[PDB]
RNA sequence: UGGCCGUUUUCGUUGU
């Protein structure tokens, strides 16, 4: 439900709170979170 | 004019502190110390260089 | 409202608006004194008066 | 008889020299074994003993005949301020440097040791040997709620109702003697062996939880 | 190297034995940084995996101990703590890796680094600046003084350039005021001054002709000889080494009661130590030290007689830059002599129950790694307890709000000279600046004038042996000062390294 | 006008008075003996 | 009361005490140990000793920059907040 | 190290298994007993750390009855009490005896 | 609790990246044990009330003590108008 | 650089100080320029 | 269902 990106091999994946802070593929250390799905807006000014 | 110093040195033959006095005397060159308890007094030629260490060590070696 | 402000605000004669600027607009607060002793130790319960 | 033993003028003399806060024991135990290795040598330490009390914190005295006896016992010690701060003691003082200075049943007292510090309780047995001393007590027992503590997550106190940790959580033994868990509960009081340090049984001041409940 | 050794003993007497416990410090071992997680996991760490997650670019290092017994009846690697490294040095990953890598690991190539991390903030360390060392300065005192002319120097070990200690000669005495222009100098590890006359005997020239030669390099120079005169003129209560040496010990600053059994031997040893140290410490060499006091001397009444300007204590040759380097090399002895003393103690209270210590329970590593941490970060450039009367600022967060103002914020200076009483001299600049710091950069308010920034061409020493220079010295013909005299080398040219006196020459200019 | 009722008049300061205390005017004045170091009873609220 | 030297709250949960505070209770230590020395054995120097600390105390807790002596620290080795401190430099309660 | 109750010695636990204590180990039976006997002639507690090395003439060794106690580290008092049969022993055997924790 | 808002969180007390920010929202969302139900208390950590933008990139790792340990670089641009600086 | 920035300060601190000194002297009714005791510094402000 | 709580102390850098 939350999902998530590596830094080292930028494969996606999820987590709930309980496992460990690691990639699950590569095991890396350093993640990001993802960009939500709500609409973004500009007005290009 | 005489300068009586009620210095911190011990005495070695009365077995307390404070109780020496290491008088000076420059007129006459005259080394002369008061003690307190047992009253011992020391003499000792003094010159300008000369300080109640200086004297107080004199004494010491005197007496030993 | 440091110092000079005060000391211009003298000069400019304004007596009220220094005191307020520093009484209602600053730690206005109420107390109660013994006449006798003239100190503030008066115990007092205003509720309870 | 201690009263014929008096100190006099021929008895050696005791000068008390400031040490290293803490490590006084450290300088009377480097006094000793200097002692006893110069014991007999050619320049033998001029001393009868070295002695420091517990309420006299930092002061140490030597027992020597001579100040410079006094400076060599406690000369080659870094355990010792630097200063040869030294003052005599009086005839009446000499006994006064060591002189060595109330545990009843159903006496009130406190703990201090472990989870269960700070609980006023009632010492119910002392051990022949004369270390450990069963206390009465009022438990703190979570009753099987978070089992899966110390002196500050510690929930109330509460005598021991027997009813509760049936239903929550039990080998009855005597009519209201309980063990649960390795802990004795007489008639709902918690019963433990105490170890003598743990407690206080002098200088007790009852707060007001105690009059209400004691 | 510094301190190599440490012994403890035992006369255990219950049969009486001498059993000594000796530990010897040998080689340093370094290690690339590397990350230890909190499970055990460990990785060669990279500077952005720091800043990332506030590591700490450090690099753990090992020391080879030396555990040894001696009794006498009559180690390995061992870790001691982790020291940051400033990133493109020799020791850091990035100094590998060319540029293609860079991109790889997500540091941009311009970045030049040079600086550390701690905790994820980039601190910098602001080279500060000091007085050189083995120099001599003369200082006229204000008038409202008994002194009138003031020959400060501060000595420092060669090897390592560390502070030992700070000399000064007085020239006592005001315009018919004062009676005779008496000269008392001053020593470390005393409570008063002394005559001239008498340091000069008490080290080895007791008479007078000796010692006014000594001095004096020009003998016509007659106001010279008559303003020493007046140290003649009570120089004469001494006349030999031994009550010398004893005056000197009468006023040792010990303990009283130190006889003429141990206080002559404190001299001797005040003497040979302690006093221009820079020089040299064994016996048998007193000969360098006379000369070294002659000079001095003889500088100082040459200020005295206004035939020469007094140094400017804002000449920039006077001045000395201290970099990273020695900075963190002093730091370092202070927590080494902390580690030392911590092992030392350790040994007391673990040694007497004969137990063998592993060498690993015993070295707290944490107190160098503690230590470098918090000191970088704060900049308090000093152990924690001692928070005050700490130097301050020596380090600071990175700046980086663009690229030209970090470039000069790691070539920026510094002055310890506080702000407490304004005046002018230090803040303003001066010729001897000529290309070497910016005319133009400086900061505004308080610090305008202190804070200074290298020219684009400076360069900073790093230091070169002098062994080889004085071999060639000595290969070339150089004259000890043992065949030296005012009367013969009135005309030879006198040499000086590193501002010691080291010989004399008659020829120089081929030299 | 921020002040909730009370019943004392309200004027202002004209003389201050300075001078020491004496203990009897301490004591006279203090609502509570201070003797325990420990401010906080048992670390169970409440303090002593 | 506390209104004068209220508590610290460094981060929220966590409450420290106000220096004032601490040297309170330190002059109530030394004036209960002052206390404690006449009904056991009382050599003295350590009357006179333990008299001069309790001095200390009350002198640093209401100046901590007397002249020519050195000065009280808390367990971080900064100087105390005595109250003349309160009161003077720019800071003072008058100027500040 | 724990103090003997009767001459105040104190020494390492390991001294007294060993040695058992350096004055009473021949009345009291400290080197060939089990560990309570050690345990309740050598209690853990002691106070007054008293560093005799010459007694036969010390003023103090006299006060405390350590004149004839070979001098080393006396405890001036001792909390707790011996046992029945350690008193009753040593009543039996000419020594009456004295706690020193006064 | 605080008086701003707590929407904008994930399930799990994080802002996810490309979210706008405005002054007084919370974007981290702690909770601390209460020493004794009800018992937790507001440990939020609110944006700086006088910044306005749009979060960008949410970090999420161990520190060197192995507990959570976050980082939202939050973006905007600043457009010149009046009351700016310049300088030649 | 260096005399401006000196100066500043210096210049600040002697205002400062004036002000202080002078700061309770005002001008009566009666024409006579008094401080806050009543000393009379001068009987007609500025002599005019 | 109103009512409603966010550290200090240092040091630094800057600004006018
Ligand atoms: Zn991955
Ligand atoms: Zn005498
Ligand atoms: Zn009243
Ligand atoms: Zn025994």
């Amino acid at each position: 439900g939350v999902k998530y990106t590596c830094g080292a091999c930028a494969h996606n994946f999820s987590l709930n709170k309980s496992d460990p802070v690691r990639c699950k593929e590569c095991g890396h250390r350093v993640i990001y979170k993802a960009r939500t799905k709500r609409m973004i807006q500009f007005d290009a000014r | 004019i005489k300068q009586k110093l009620e210095t911190q040195f011990t005495c070695l033959f009365c077995n307390h502190d404070n109780s020496v006095v290491c008088t000076l005397d420059k007129k006459n060159s005259i080394g002369l110390l008061e003690c307190k308890k047992c009253n011992l007094s020391f003499q000792a030629p003094i010159n300008s260089l000369s300080q109640p260490i200086d004297i107080y060590s004199d004494w010491i070696d005197a007496c030993e | 409202f440091g110092e000079m402000e005060r000391d211009c605000m003298i000069a400019h004669g304004a007596a009220g608006f220094l005191k307020e600027r520093l009484m209602e607009a600053s730690d206005a607060f109420r107390v109660h004194v013994c006449g006798i002793c003239g100190l503030m130790s008066v115990i007092a319960n205003l509720k309870k008066n | 008889p201690q009263r014929l033993l008096i100190p006099t003028v021929d008895d050696p003399g005791i000068w008390g020299v400031k040490v290293r806060l803490g490590k006084e024991k450290d300088v009377v135990r480097q006094i000793l074994k200097k002692k006893l290795a110069r014991e007999g040598t050619k320049n033998p330490l001029e001393i009868y003993s070295a002695f420091q009390r517990d309420s006299f914190k930092g002061h140490v005295y030597i027992e020597a005949r001579k100040a410079e006896a006094i400076n060599d016992a406690l000369k080659g010690n870094v355990n010792v301020f630097s200063n040869n701060s030294k003052f005599l003691v009086g005839i009446v003082e000499y006994k006064d440097l060591l002189r060595p200075v109330k545990l009843t049943r159903g006496s009130y007292v406190r703990v201090k040791n472990g989870k269960f510090k700070g609980d006023l309780a009632q010492v119910d047995e002392v051990l022949e040997n004369g270390l450990e001393a069963r206390l009465k007590l009022v438990p703190r027992l979570d009753y099987g709620k978070d089992l899966s503590y110390t002196s500050k997550f510690r929930p109330a106190q509460r005598l021991f109702s027997e009813a509760e940790a049936r239903v929550h959580e039990i080998r009855r033994d005597r009519d209201g003697f309980v063990t649960y868990g390795g802990e004795e509960y007489y008639e709902g009081f918690l019963y433990k062996t105490f170890r003598l340090q743990n407690l206080i049984v002098n200088s007790i001041n009852p707060t007001l939880n105690e009059l209400s409940l004691f | 190297w510094e301190e190599p050794r440490l012994i403890l003993d035992q006369p255990a007497q219950h049969d009486n034995i001498n059993k000594r416990y000796e530990i010897r410090f040998g080689k340093i071992y370094l290690s690339r940084p590397t990350m230890t997680e909190a499970d055990g996991t460990t990785h060669a760490m990279f500077p952005q995996e720091a800043r990332l997650r506030n590591l700490t670019y450090s690099s753990p290092v090992y020391l080879d101990m030396e555990k040894s017994m001696f009794t006498s009846i009559d180690g390995n690697k061992v870790h001691i703590g982790k020291v940051p490294i400033m990133l493109r040095s020799k020791f850091c990953s990035l100094r590998t890796l060319d540029e293609v890598d860079l991109y790889k690991m997500k540091e941009c190539p311009y970045d030049m680094g040079g600086y550390f991390v701690i905790n994820g903030s980039e601190k910098v360390l602001i080279a500060q600046e000091r007085s050189a060392a083995n120099i001599v300065q003369v200082f006229k005192k204000a008038a409202p003084s008994p002194i009138s002319h003031v020959a400060e120097i501060r000595s420092a070990l060669e090897k390592g350039s560390r502070l030992i200690s700070t000399m000064q000669i007085k020239l006592y005495g005001r315009e018919d005021k004062g009676t005779g222009r008496t000269i008392k100098a001053t020593l470390p590890y005393v409570k008063q001054d002394i005559p001239i006359v008498i340091v000069f005997r008490a080290l080895g020239v007791v008479p007078d002709g000796e010692i006014l030669q000594h001095i004096c390099y020009d003998e016509n120079d007659w106001q010279m000889l008559e303003m020493l005169k007046p140290c003649i003129e009570e120089g004469f209560v001494i006349q030999d080494k031994e009550v010398a040496l004893d005056f000197i010990g009468r006023r040792g600053s010990a303990a009283l009661g130190i006889r003429r059994e141990k206080r002559i031997q404190y001299a001797k040893d005040i003497l040979q130590k302690e006093l221009l140290p820079h020089i040299t410490q064994e016996e048998g060499f007193e000969t360098r030290k006379t000369f070294f006091l002659g000079y001095m001397v003889n500088r100082l009444l040459l200020c005295a007689l206004e035939r020469k300007d007094q140094d400017d204590r804002d000449h920039f040759g006077k001045k000395r830059l201290d970099l990273a380097g020695p900075l963190l090399a002093n730091l370092f002895r202070i927590l080494f002599r902390k580690l030392t003393r911590e092992i030392y103690r350790y040994m007391q209270r673990c040694i007497e129950t004969d137990r063998d210590f592993n060498l690993n329970l015993a070295v707290k590593s944490t107190t160098i790694t503690s230590g470098l941490k918090y000191s970088l970060a704060t900049g308090n450039w000093g152990e924690q307890k001692k928070a005050m009367s700490s130097r301050a600022g020596v380090s600071q967060v990175l700046n980086r709000y663009t690229y030209s103002s970090t470039l000069s914020h790691l070539r920026r200076t510094n002055t310890p000279i506080g702000r407490d009483g304004k005046l002018a001299k230090p803040r303003q600049l001066h010729n001897t600046h000529w290309g070497l710091v910016c005319p133009a950069e400086t900061p505004e308010g308080q610090a305008c004038g202190l804070v200074k920034n290298l020219s684009l061409l400076s360069g900073i020493s790093i230091g070169s042996p002098s062994e080889p220079i004085i071999n060639f010295l000595e290969e070339w013909g150089m004259e000890p000062l043992e065949d030296y005299d005012p009367a013969q080398h009135t005309k030879s040219t006198r040499i000086f390294v590193n501002g010691v006196w080291t010989g004399i020459h008659r020829d120089p200019s081929m030299l | 006008s921020q002040f909730p009722y009370s019943s004392a008049p309200l004027r202002s300061v004209k003389e201050v008075q300075f001078g020491l205390l004496s203990p009897e005017e301490i004591r006279a004045i203090s609502v509570v003996k201070i003797e325990y170091p420990e401010i906080m009873d048992e670390s169970r609220q409440r303090p002593r | 009361p506390p209104q004068v030297r209220p508590s610290i709250a460094m981060d929220e949960t966590t409450q420290g005490q106000d220096d004032l505070t601490h040297k309170l209770s330190d002059i109530l230590k030394a004036n209960i140990n002052v206390q404690k020395l006449e009904m056991d054995g009382s050599p003295q120097h350590i009357i006179n000793e333990v008299e001069q600390l309790l001095q200390f105390h009350v002198a640093t807790y209401m100046d901590n920059d007397i002249a020519g002596q050195p000065q009280a620290l808390q367990k971080s080795g900064r100087p105390v907040k005595a109250i003349r401190a309160r009161l003077k430099g720019k800071e003072g309660r008058l100027r500040g | 190290e724990r103090a003997c109750m009767l001459c105040g010695i104190v020494l390492p636990g390991r001294v007294f298994m060993q040695n058992g204590c350096p004055n009473c180990d021949s009345v009291l039976n400290l080197r060939d007993s089990d560990q309570a006997t050690v345990n309740e002639c050598t209690s853990s507690s002691f106070e007054g750390l008293v560093a005799v090395g010459d007694n036969e003439h010390s003023w103090v060794a006299k006060w405390l009855r350590v004149d004839r106690f070979q001098p080393g580290l006396y405890a001036v008092r001792v909390d707790g009490r011996l046992p029945s049969d350690i008193v009753a022993a040593l009543e039996q055997y000419g020594v009456y005896y004295r706690p020193r924790d006064g | 609790l605080k008086h701003g808002t707590y929407e904008k969180l994930d399930e799990d007390g994080l802002i996810a990246p490309g979210v706008r920010v405005s002054g007084d929202d919370i974007i981290i969302g702690k909770t601390t044990p209460i020493p004794p139900y009800h018992t937790k208390r507001d440990a939020s950590t609110p944006l700086r009330s006088t910044e306005n933008g749009i979060v960008d990139q949410v970090l999420l790792t161990t520190n060197q003590e192995g507990l959570k340990f976050v980082k939202v670089r939050m973006r905007t641009t600043k457009v010149p108008q009046i009351g700016d600086k310049f300088a030649s | 650089l260096i005399d401006t920035a000196v100066k500043t300060a210096e210049t600040g601190y002697i205002q400062r100080r004036l002000v202080k000194a002078l700061e309770d002297i005002m001008v009566h009714y009666d024409g006579t320029t008094r401080n806050s005791l009543g000393d009379i510094i001068q009987f007609l402000y500025g002599e005019d």
